DNA sequence: TCGGATGTATATATCTGACACGTGCCTGGAGACTAGGGAGTAATCCCCTTGGCGGTTAAAACGCGGGGGACAGCGCGTACGTGCGTTTAAGCGGTGCTAGAGCT
DNA sequence: AGCTCTAGCACCGCTTAAACGCACGTACGCGCTGTCCCCCGCGTTTTAACCGCCAAGGGGATTACTCCCTAGTCTCCAGGCACGTGTCAGATATATACATCCGA
């Protein structure tokens, strides 16, 4: 069983997104929220990904079923299929 | 002429109402409301409902269909008991006529 | 010929099953409607008007009002966070906001 | 030696991480936290490689957006330094706290 | 023929609307401000709800059109039907 | 002379009095005009229902309320008590508006 | 069935009379073909609620035009009405 | 002889295709013959927009195929297909380039 | 001031795997014809939106004192950035399998 | 219900550069202070929002009638889509311009 795997994303890599997001100074206390904040997002996105998963009776999360979900989150992603 | 009837969920809401708190009343403007509420809600399950069926090119919608879209919309433990109430509905239901 | 009884009646709910049934094929929400899918319909949206009623009524009681006005919604809708989330991008007529300060605004001694 | 002052690196970064487009988190570890999240809901699933790409693509646009509003916030209050009340108003004004 | 009633909207409204809101202190810029950003609002919504009139051959804005303007706006409103 | 209350002291009592009450806070004859000020500019000779403008004036002061109530955040964020054009800049800025 | 539907021909046709000199990636080219599917459910979408609200039973040009003006800006939605209404009006009178 | 409807209309897009996905997806009990004309040139002008702005992109970065950062850019360049898509993420699209003056060297 | 360090930019060459092009073919678009009812037209009505008068009376606007907070300026410290040696495990290539997505 | 055979899962081995711990400086957080201004609270003036009653007319809703447009059905065939292909665009590798930053 996968567990304490949000401490898996390195400090650079929050560093990096925050680089790219126009961030020049970042505080030691924004990894932890990042991480946080994160993993509230990806809760929400493969609960709703699980469940189509789930009404389609399938086993195996297709990349239609996350752009299904972050299409009904208003987040929808061009490029997984349409 | 006359009036074209329009339809609404008021006595339904009442209904409701009077089992919740069977002193209390309702203003036509709370009730406007409430029938908004329920068309709105109404809307947005079958709209989901539409959805799943498609994704999965199934022509009808069936109580899956609602269920999943019911646990799509409805957060936390709203779906929960709302899966449990349309599910005893639909099993009672099953058993009459 | 037996006795009409209304589907609302055989599972035991208020809300009219054949109402949604009927509104389920006119906004052609789909080719095909299973029976079961108005039934189930019908008792989630009869569940979430109660769950609403319940706390729009209790906050008329802590106003010491008999009637729900758009102000007992509001409070209720708001002070739930579920309900607060399911209708989060929903405005109420004349329900108003949440009596809340930021403590920060707030005098001090 | 010679030394770059405290930001100056930072701001190459900025250039060179806003000029590329590859994915900044590493791919095998962001895998491992979507198997962990998903287990709780069901267990024993399985991932299309093209399901975990688009879940960190999202993921990706999102954090990096976020950090754009809280830059903003930062700003406003005549800091450089994003923190945590930053990342938090963002969120709150956004609508998603 | 109406012209500068953007005008008409008093101070004090828009500060009973700012108490509303909690904000103990308002800027006297605000004002102006909160002028323009109220008739990019009307502007957007009543935009649409023209745009469904005219779709409809109608000449009487009615309730119905603003409350599909809002709800195709993003935000839907409570209590005037739908 | 005269009593007077502190700087302050009634914007908390009319913060109160407006969140207890449910009242429109816009006058409904001058946003009645605004409306039909901008509607001309889409189609002459446009009518509204009086439901209509009722229905807008409610959806315009609940955004602005909304929006002030982002806008005190982020000046309070800032550390100020007084909100200033940038928080509201800013808030509207945060919420994709802009 | 197995084979799979995608606008990438007509996008790519699009892209000649455009650009001739250039080509598309693959993952630019799914990208675009998602984009005209978002783009046109949304105006069938909107197209669906607008017959709706009149209670109507079909789609017309008149409905597809509305649509299209309530979701593109400004400048697109004008120019892009421009372009179907000249597209109808071709059609129509070729026969 | 038959002529397709989308050359009869001077299009490319197929007016058929649209004919079938707007049958086919519900959207109505009915759709006339003019929806899918109009739809299609509708979503063919937009690709033009959205290619021209690209192709442009990639002529800028000295590219001669455009790859996802030449749509981001030209997505969000454009003051009006950023309003369009502005909840839409596009893949491998990237940021634009901005760093806030307060951040850059006195 | 300013010169030295020095990362980024640009020009050339090799390579290659990606996409630009060709092919077979078959299925779904196009052509043809029909029913029939949805959409369109016309006539009617009436109700509810626009418009005005009257007047009042609450609400808005206007002036002012002044106070408290906006925030410029400063101290200063410790937090965060930069740099390094370390080493970690991500990424890649490869092999095994077989659940289970897809199709009939 | 049955078959297929895809590709997701699991594992090993090697690479190496990203991740890490740590050193250490001064950029910048922000506590503190001054101050002056502009926003508040209040009294006064005043104006146009609101109430209320009446006009009227138009346009929205309704009915009746029609018809011409779309859905169903059928035939047909070549457009479009997996397969096949290869060559050349941009990655990789190298050379090397030229601006910026820091320490003096």
């Amino acid at each position: 069983v996968l567990r304490d795997n949000i401490q898996g994303i390195t400090k650079p890599a929050i560093r990096r997104l925050a680089r790219r997001g126009g961030v020049k100074r970042i505080s030691g206390l924004i990894y932890e929220e990042t991480r946080g904040v994160l993993k509230v997002f990806l809760e929400n996105v493969i609960r709703d990904a699980v469940t189509y998963t789930e009404h389609a009776k399938r086993k195996t999360v297709t990349a239609m079923d996350v752009v299904y979900a972050l299409k009904r989150q208003g987040r929808t992603l061009y490029g997984f299929g349409g | 002429r006359r009036k074209s009837r329009k339809e609404s969920y008021a006595i339904y809401v009442y209904k409701v109402l009077k089992q919740v708190h069977p002193d209390t009343g309702i203003s036509s403007k709370a009730m406007s409301i409430m029938n908004s509420f329920v068309n709105d809600v109404f809307e947005r399950i079958a709209g989901e409902a539409s959805r799943l069926a498609h994704y999965n090119k199934r022509s009808t919608i069936t109580s899956r269909e609602i269920q999943t879209a019911v646990r799509l919309l409805l957060p936390g433990e709203l779906a929960k008991h709302a899966v449990s109430e349309g599910t005893k509905a639909v099993t009672k239901y099953t058993s009459a006529k | 010929r037996a006795k009409a009884k209304t589907r609302s009646s055989r599972a035991g709910l208020q809300f009219p099953v054949g109402r949604v049934h009927r509104l389920l094929r006119k906004g052609n929400y789909a080719e095909r409607v299973g029976a079961g899918a108005p039934v189930y319909l019908a008792a989630v949206l009869e569940y979430l008007t109660a769950e609403i009623l319940e706390l729009a009524g209790n906050a008329a009681r802590d106003n010491k009002k008999t009637r729900i006005i758009p102000r007992h919604l509001q409070l209720a809708v708001r002070n739930d966070e579920e309900l607060n989330k399911l209708l989060g991008r929903v405005t109420i007529a004349q329900g108003g906001v949440l009596p809340n300060i930021q403590s920060v605004l707030l005098p001090k001694k | 030696p010679h030394r770059y002052r405290p930001g100056t690196v930072a701001l190459r970064e900025i250039r060179r991480y806003q000029k590329s487009t590859e994915l900044l988190i590493r791919k095998l570890p962001f895998q491992r936290l979507v198997r962990e999240i998903a287990q709780d809901f069901k267990t024993d699933l399985r991932f299309q490689s093209s399901a975990v790409m688009a879940l960190q693509e999202a993921s990706e646009a999102y954090l990096v957006a976020l950090f754009e509003d809280t830059n903003l916030c930062a700003i406003h209050a005549k800091r450089v330094t994003i923190m945590p009340k930053d990342i938090q108003l963002a969120r709150r004004i956004r609508g998603e706290r």
